[PDB]
RNA sequence: GGACCUGGCGGUGCUUCAUAUCCCUCUAGAGGAGCCUGUUCUGUAAUCGAUAAACCCCGAUCAACCUCACCACCUCUUGCUCAGCCUAUAUACCGCCAUCUUCAGCAAACCCUGAUGAAGGCUACAAAGUAAGCGCAAGUACCCACGUAAAGACGUUAGGUCAAGGUGUAGCCCAUGAGGUGGCAAGAAAUGGGCUACAUUUUCUACCCCAGAAAACUACGAUAGCCCUUAUGAAACUUAAGGGUCGAAGGUGGAUUUAGC
């Protein structure tokens, strides 16, 4: 006999939560959420994970930028890793009969659609999306690749395009995500009346570092006055009183509002379209609803994303080096 | 204690400033390090001294 | 060799659910595992890991935690500061009536760091 | 290798 | 004060109470310099006399 | 102890500039102005002139308190640019942190 | 490449703390930091003064309490009261950390003027968030 | 905000390494922390100049160095007074000859000063950090005091009080003398001193006692000095000695002070229980002694006046165990808790005294669910128990009929310092293993006992040869069985043999029952085969039963032949 | 300066020069070779140069039922503690420098005929 | 010497490429002038380091004294330090970095193929690869999910730094250490980077965009020279600001070359 170095040390392993570990890791989160309960003066019984996550966000403030690294007091469930259990009992046996596939999960459910399409035969896209790799690997509990991922989507699109009944519409809705399709139909700002009872249409809007605020009338000569001075005064420079014409020009309404806008920051030009960003919004008050989505398309009722870059150290500009030195 | 208090958030301010990134030349190549100071302001009415 | 010395059982499993919390925590200290009776985990976890759990986590004792500051203690301890308060005049309802009555505004600062000066 | 290259329990609450 | 420091925490280490292990590296050094034969020369005794 | 004999020196400087800043002050005074006799403020230059020149606060150079480094120091931490970066970086500068924006 | 405070990547067998494996742009992000005053806020003096009692401390606890901390130290200051809690070991005898605690907070508080305490909080061994 | 009785006294370290785990760590890591300071304090007044940078503001004298040392090296009065109040015995003497011999003239009240500081100390040094009867025979204080040019009140008074302090009796009743020859007046301190001596000089009857001390408060009375709260106090003290004869003058004692306008302190109370609570029959007198004392003092808040107050407690409950009256301790308890009155419960030993009489007359008379409600509020918050209140506390289980509680006193108890105990665990396995219970019960009990064993086995005795009790061993196995564990009660039998203890009827009777349930005749031989190494009479009648009960192999029937030839 | 000393870590891996230009490919080759030491492993904690006692640090705390007090190793007893302390240096340092050695296998220099000892132990509680 | 494998290389094949990029294409520049500043060279009794990419307004977010480490002279010797050394060695190192990186790979533990040779290990209607770590990615900061920061492994250049500090080894200890006084820090030049210009989309004034004049030897053009004030300082021909005087080269710059989506 001799020695020779270990391998390693076994602590330096991944570590792997036998299923008593969390049976008992949610009993202490029930004592600990009665004794969190008690700190706060709070009903143990209504106590919810809300108010847990509150709880934990006051007792312990961590102003750290990620969340992940912040306390927090969850379900076991939550918090471990959803490693499946041991896939075997105590003589050995894999529950499941796809065990020794090594993606018992994935192959069951591929074996399960691949069926349902038999039976079909026996017997014979807007508003949502698919979901996503890490959304199937989460619902199988599995790892996946992406070509596996392909083939599963590929086996749903072959079964919505048979006659599928109810029964097999209620699964192929499971892997149907309810895509965030809010409409890009612009919000219409309310219509408020002033003391004489004029209706008019408030909104705001920012250009790099101009913010402007305009109150739009429903009915009006053209006036428009800014800062309390009318806007030829106030914007001696051509352009800039072009930008304030395009918004009533473009829905053919020159003449017929009254504008009293207020802009502060920034330069003359990012004033003239702070006012044109706010004007145009409060306008959509007093159009029709295809009329506001014509100013959408045309880019009256979005905000400019473009602001100056900051410099970077070593270099002369936001994106200009210094001279590369003669060699 | 029965005090009238209101709160607001005055903007926070960011200190910024550089220093070199190697003990020795290389100029071209900083460190930015920066101090965030966050402000809440109690603002409390009618109370008497003690 | 002697027998080493045991680490006794965290006093934590011997508190109760219903227990007078500003007690264990009375004023401002930093964060004790043994004494918190709560799972909470800090730490960015690891690859399918989780956040490290509240003993020896340096994390948590860095946090200026609010465990003495509970809702039930600050209830109770203001319930003892109000034999210290005056009552400010009924009279005074507005500021333009403080103003006719009080027309001088004196201003100043006090200023608390932390430090030995 | 050949020459050698040699580098060369319980617990009590209140222990004595 | 940096004599302060190094003269509280000197202090401190011969009193057993503050273990220095710079000094004590230090002080590794010095002792197998002279087991070499690299001692400090007695002051008026240098190599040029 | 200090950290080498600059640093000493310095300190020297620091010391003496200390002693000498009320009498330096008060001469100046009378050098400063156009109200007294030239006669009389001839004399003040003299009398400034004279003395010890480790008394000049000028003099005084904002070496790094850790490691004597006379360049790259920051005023507020009276730390050279290297030490402070090491203590920054490892997170014992309080509220201090990597600027990214 | 960058060196600052970045613990290297080994053959796996390295075991680093959670404040080791965490390189300086994790600072704020990720990982708190050591010490907490108000020095380093806008308006507020006496940075340097707080900073060079902080490395004081730090030295001063790491060759008081040799070979017994199993992380660096966190520094509290509220109104004058500084407090030092530190994660430590349990191989010394009790007694002689009652000992070690009484005399430094004694001494700590003479020399920088200030009531001083300490809060040790032991563990079996060094807790490890990784091996590197 | 109250007590946290989950947590340790708040001066000690809240982690469970450090921790005290016994009234032994309680005391020592106090004393540990205390040696700390104290060697900081020695290194800070060693190396002041280290430590006088002065940053705080405001300025905070008590974080400055200390200077123990005389900074006027002239010689003179000034520079003596500087001496003196350093307290500097030789010093100042020294300081004091030569400036005598010189020829200056020191004043009056700086020479009694100097006698203040000798006949306080006695000639000798007062302790610092690091560099039977005491009235040295050879003493600067009798010299200078007879060098002494002008000699006014107050000189005899330091004289005769440091004389008195130090033991020193016959002497200051001779001076006191001298005091009355030159026409002088004492003070009340003088006086009170000179009460202590009249009593201690010489050993007489009591008559003869009381009727000298009568005559110096009519002395007193004499001089137009009034008595102070310590002359009544001290009368109290120095009476303990007559008990029985003292009795009656001690109560006429404690009626003057009333009368004449002082106020009993606690110790004026805590001499006249000491007085009455002499060993014998207390419900004669010592009953009605307590029961008005704290109606007296029911509801009232303590200052110190007298350096005895820290013992009244204590000593009050000393007698309320001996009488074994649970509503005059709770009284008493109720006045240690009324406003700040627990600050004069006394150092820890008075501490761990109150506490341990305290607890253990509520084991014994107070009912299980109430007793248990104490066991948590105090231990281990207020004070560490001792072996004999778990030992209490088990009896007093018992007799409640609450033995699921036994496994949790185990568990305590060796959180408590007493995993080796001998008394203790003994105690535990003889009440679990006394009568058979639910089979649920017996299951506890069996991993008790297993752990008890383990404490057995794994004792800090293990330096010498482990000691099995006969108690124990027997215990141990039955719970075993009982609990089901057979394979391991088998094979403690070897034990049995190993350290030659007795094994216990019962036991045997039992290890019967579980071989017949198994069919295995072996076994029932080794049982047979124990008995007999013993020669326990049950052991004949026992092979009969093991004959008929078991099949008895050719083998077994010659290995029974062998015992019964041995029979 | 007490401000520009380093921990015994930061001092051992500077001086021994292991990572490295000259460690990176063997440039570097080490007939002497810095060997690292640890200088805290025969120190205990509260002995100094002056010989101090300090009670419940490097003295025990209570001593015949009583506290001690602080107390001073006078010089002819410090002296064989400091001398105690250099003999049990040079044993440890004798006791390391004794190693027991291995058989040859088929030449002196040669891998060939060297016993490497069992198989390591399989994952299962399987020997070898 | 035979066979084979790997690497390197081919004035080697084919194929697809670079997205502010290899070339053309787009915009503003550098290269010409003066000035500022670095370097080189030369000079001087009079530092050092960086020095192809990856040095050259670089260590310095900074040198009139100080800083300072240099030179000359003078002085001290257990020396601010239980001494000191900016002495040699970055080819002994830690520390902090450059560089490819405007990369995506690196290092382990196993398994299998080749007869158990050096070696090799992918096919998705899948044919031997796989459970983990590091980097990328994700996440985070800034105004978003965009962008910009930050991040960016292993390895490459014994790359840079012993003069940030620390330190291995070697060397000095009446001197290679410490202190004081005064002094150098220039220009025959060459070259890098920058600034200001050569003007009419300009110059001056009012105004901050509806004006009036100027507009070639009294125009445009110096932040240069000279002179005088003021600021800072103990100290200013010297540093900075202002005024006066002066009104030069320059008339949009060959090869070549920088930056930007
Ligand atoms: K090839
Ligand atoms: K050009
Ligand atoms: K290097
Ligand atoms: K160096
Ligand atoms: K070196
Ligand atoms: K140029
Ligand atoms: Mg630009
Ligand atoms: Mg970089
Ligand atoms: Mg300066
Ligand atoms: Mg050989
Ligand atoms: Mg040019
Ligand atoms: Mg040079
Ligand atoms: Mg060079
Ligand atoms: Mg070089
Ligand atoms: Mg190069
Ligand atoms: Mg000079
Ligand atoms: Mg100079
Ligand atoms: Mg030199
Ligand atoms: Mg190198
Ligand atoms: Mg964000
Ligand atoms: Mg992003
Ligand atoms: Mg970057
Ligand atoms: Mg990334
Ligand atoms: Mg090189
Ligand atoms: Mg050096
Ligand atoms: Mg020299
Ligand atoms: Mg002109
Ligand atoms: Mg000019
Ligand atoms: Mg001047």
């Amino acid at each position: 006999a001799f020695v020779i170095p270990k391998k390693n040390v076994p602590t330096s392993k991944r570590e792997t939560y036998t299923e008593d570990f969390i049976k008992k890791q949610i009993e202490e989160f029930n004592i600990g959420k009665r004794h969190l309960a008690n700190m706060m003066g709070e009903d143990p019984e209504t106590f919810t994970q809300e108010d847990i996550d509150r709880a934990i966000a006051y007792l312990f403030p961590s102003g750290l930028f990620e969340k992940r690294a912040r306390p927090v007091m969850k379900h076991p469930e939550q918090i471990f890793p959803r490693q499946r259990a041991i896939q075997w009992g105590e003589d050995g046996r894999p529950f499941h009969y796809l065990f020794y596939t090594g993606k018992q999960s994935y192959y069951s459910l591929m074996h399960d659609v691949y069926g349902m399409l038999l039976n079909l035969e026996k017997h014979q896209v807007i508003g949502s999306r698919w979901l996503i790799k890490e959304e199937l690997e989460e619902m199988l509990v599995e790892k996946l690749s992406d070509l596996d991922y392909m083939q599963f989507i590929r086996l749903l699109e072959k079964l919505l395009t048979s006659q599928c009944g109810a029964a097999e519409e209620e699964f192929v809705q499971r892997f149907r995500r309810s895509v965030t399709l809010e409409s890009k139909k612009q919000l219409i700002e309310p219509v408020q009346y002033d003391e004489q009872g004029m209706a008019f249409s408030k909104s705001e809007g920012k250009r790099k570092t101009a913010k402007a605020e305009a109150i739009v009338y429903k009915h009006g000569s053209g006036r428009i006055k800014v800062n309390g001075i009318d806007y030829q005064l106030y914007f001696p420079i051509t352009q800039d009183r072009e930008q304030l014409m395009f918004p009533f020009h473009f829905v053919d309404r020159l003449g017929k509002h009254d504008v009293t806008c207020t802009v502060s920051g920034g330069g003359r030009s990012a004033q003239a379209g702070a006012i044109r960003l706010a004007m145009a919004k409060a306008l959509c008050s007093f159009v029709t609803e295809d009329e506001v989505e014509w100013m959408r398309q045309a880019g009256l009722l979005t905000t400019d994303p473009r602001v100056r870059e900051r410099k970077k150290p070593g270099q002369e500009g936001a994106r200009r080096k210094f001279t590369w030195k003669k060699r | 204690l029965g005090i009238s208090i209101k709160v607001h958030e005055p903007p926070r301010k960011i200190e910024r400033f550089t220093l070199l990134q190697s003990v020795h030349i290389y100029k071209k190549h900083r460190v930015q390090y920066e101090m965030r100071t966050l402000y809440r302001c109690l603002e409390l009415e009618h109370l008497t001294g003690s | 060799r002697p027998p080493r010395r045991k680490a006794l059982p965290p006093r934590t499993e011997k508190m109760a659910v219903d227990q007078d919390w500003p007690s264990v925590y009375p004023v401002a200290a930093p964060f004790k595992p043994s004494a918190v009776p709560l799972p909470v985990r800090m730490g960015y976890p690891v690859k399918k890991g989780v956040p490290m759990a509240k003993e020896g986590n340096l994390e948590l004792l860095k946090i200026p935690n609010f465990l003495h500051l509970t809702p039930v203690a600050i209830k109770k301890h203001c319930e003892a500061l109000k034999d210290f308060c005056t009552e400010w005049p009924a009279a005074l309802d507005s500021d333009e009536k403080c103003e006719k009555h009080f027309p001088i505004e004196i201003d100043s600062t006090d200023y608390v760091s932390s430090g030995p000066s | 290798y050949l020459s050698g290259e040699e580098v060369e329990e319980y617990e009590c609450y209140a222990p004595d | 004060n940096h004599h302060t420091y190094a003269e509280l925490m000197q202090t401190l280490r011969f009193l057993g109470l503050y273990r220095d292990e710079h000094q004590d590296f230090m002080d590794e050094q010095k002792r197998l310099k002279k087991l070499r034969g690299k001692e400090k020369p007695k002051k008026g005794e240098g190599k040029r006399a | 102890h200090y950290v080498d004999w600059r640093m000493w020196r310095d300190v020297k400087r620091r010391k003496m500039a200390y002693e000498y800043a009320d009498e330096r002050l008060r001469i100046n005074s009378l050098r400063k102005n156009t109200i007294l006799p030239k006669i009389l403020q001839d004399v003040a230059d003299e009398e400034i002139a004279a003395l010890p020149r480790d008394s000049c606060p000028v003099r005084i150079r904002n070496r790094c308190v850790m490691t004597s480094r006379p360049r790259g120091v920051k005023r507020r931490w009276r730390l050279s640019r290297i030490v402070f970066r090491h203590l920054a970086d490892h997170g014992q500068l309080s509220g201090i942190q990597r600027a990214t924006w | 490449k960058n060196r600052a405070a970045r613990v290297r990547v080994s053959k796996g067998d390295k075991p680093v703390t959670y404040e080791e494996a965490h390189a300086p742009h994790y600072i704020a992000h990720r990982k708190g930091w050591l010490s907490l005053h108000t020095g380093n806020l806008d308006g507020e003096d006496h940075a340097a003064e707080r900073t060079v009692e902080d490395v004081f401390l730090r030295k001063f606890m790491w060759g008081t309490f040799p070979g017994c901390l199993a992380d660096q130290l966190v520094l509290k200051r509220r109104g004058n009261q500084l407090e030092i809690c530190a994660v430590v070991l349990r191989q010394l005898s009790p007694h002689k950390y009652y000992f070690l605690v009484g005399y430094s907070e004694t001494l700590l508080s003479y020399f920088y003027k200030c009531p001083v305490r300490l809060h040790l909080q032991t563990v079996p061994s060094k807790v490890v968030y990784k091996y590197l | 905000v109250n007590r946290d009785t989950t947590a340790v006294p708040y001066v000690f370290q809240d982690d469970p390494y450090l921790m005290p785990a016994s009234s032994l760590e309680s005391r020592s890591f106090l004393l540990a922390k205390k040696s700390g300071e104290n060697v900081a304090k020695f290194i800070i007044n060693s190396y002041p100049k280290y430590f006088q940078k002065d940053i705080a503001e405001p300025h905070i004298p008590c974080l400055m160095p200390e200077y123990f040392e005389p900074q006027i090296k002239d010689i003179s009065e000034a520079a003596l007074k500087e001496r003196i109040e350093l307290r500097k015995v030789k010093a100042s003497v020294d300081m004091f000859d030569q400036l005598l011999q010189a020829g200056t003239t020191v004043s009056l009240e700086t020479t009694n000063s100097l006698l203040d500081l000798l006949c306080y100390y006695g000639d000798q040094e007062p302790s610092t950090d690091y560099h039977g009867v005491t009235w040295r025979a050879k003493n600067n204080a009798e010299r200078i005091f007879s060098l002494m040019p002008e000699k006014n009140e107050h000189s005899y008074c330091t004289m005769i009080r440091g004389m008195v302090k130090h033991r020193a009796y016959e002497q200051a009743l001779n001076l006191y003398t001298e005091l009355l020859n030159n026409r002088l007046h004492a003070d009340v301190y003088t006086f009170n001193a000179l009460i202590e001596a009249t009593v201690c000089a010489i050993n007489e009857k009591f008559e003869e006692k009381w009727s000298k001390i009568l005559e110096l408060l009519r002395h007193m009375v004499a001089q137009k000095v009034k008595p102070n709260l310590q002359t009544f106090n001290t009368i109290l003290k120095c009476l303990r000695r007559f008990h029985v004869f003292a009795r009656s003058p001690a109560l006429q004692v404690l009626r003057e002070m009333k009368a004449i306008g002082i106020e009993p302190s606690l110790a004026t109370y805590h001499h006249i229980i000491r007085l009455f609570d002499q060993p014998g029959d207390p419900l004669k007198r010592s009953s009605f002694i307590i029961y008005d004392i704290m109606n007296e003092l029911m509801g009232k808040r303590f200052s110190p006046k007298d350096p005895d107050d820290d013992k009244f407690f204590q000593s009050a409950m000393s007698i309320c165990s001996s009488l074994r009256d649970l509503e005059l301790a709770y009284q008493v308890h109720g006045l240690l808790k009324t406003g700040d009155n627990w600050k004069f419960i006394g150092p820890d030993q008075h501490r761990n005294f109150y506490y341990s009489k305290f607890f253990d007359l509520i084991c014994l008379m107070e009912q299980i669910d109430v007793t248990l409600k104490w066991y948590e509020d105090l231990i281990p918050s207020a004070y560490f128990p001792h072996s004999q209140t778990m030992i209490h506390l088990l009896q007093a289980l018992d007799v409640a009929n609450r033995l699921e509680v036994i496994p949790k006193i185990w568990k305590d108890s060796k959180e408590y310092g007493h995993t080796f105990r001998s008394d203790l665990r003994e105690e535990i396995l003889m009440l679990m293993a006394r009568d058979k219970h639910p089979p649920e019960l017996q299951v506890a009990f069996a991993d008790c006992a297993a752990d008890i064993k383990s404490a057995y086995e794994s004792q800090p005795i293990r330096q010498t040869a482990q000691d099995w009790p006969a108690t124990s061993l027997n215990c141990i196995a039955i719970l075993f069985l009982r609990a089901g564990r057979t394979q391991e009660a088998w094979k403690m039998l070897g034990l049995f043999r190993k350290h030659n203890k007795i094994p216990r009827s019962e036991l045997l009777n039992e290890l019967m029952d579980s071989a017949k349930v198994s069919n295995s005749p072996s076994q029932a031989i080794e049982v047979v085969e124990l008995a007999s190494a013993f020669s326990l009479p049950i052991c004949e009648g026992l092979t009969q039963r093991v004959m008929s009960d078991f099949a008895i192999n050719q083998e077994q029937k010659e290995a029974l032949s062998n015992l019964t030839a041995l029979t | 300066s007490f401000f520009t000393k380093l921990t015994a870590d930061e001092l051992w891996k500077g001086a021994l020069a292991e990572t490295g230009a000259g460690a990176k490919k063997g440039r570097g080759k080490r007939t002497k070779k810095k060997k690292r030491k640890d200088l805290n492993r025969g120190q205990i904690i509260g002995e100094g140069r002056y010989g101090f006692l300090w009670p419940g640090l490097n003295v025990p705390l209570m001593k015949n039922g009583a506290v001690q007090t602080i107390a001073q190793r006078s010089k002819e007893e410090q002296e064989k503690v400091e001398a105690d302390m250099i003999q049990q240096r040079e044993e440890w340092d004798r006791k390391k420098k004794m190693k027991v050695k291995r058989e040859r296998g088929w030449s002196g220099n040669s891998w060939g005929g060297i016993s490497l000892g069992p198989p390591d132990p399989g994952p299962c509680g399987e020997t070898y």
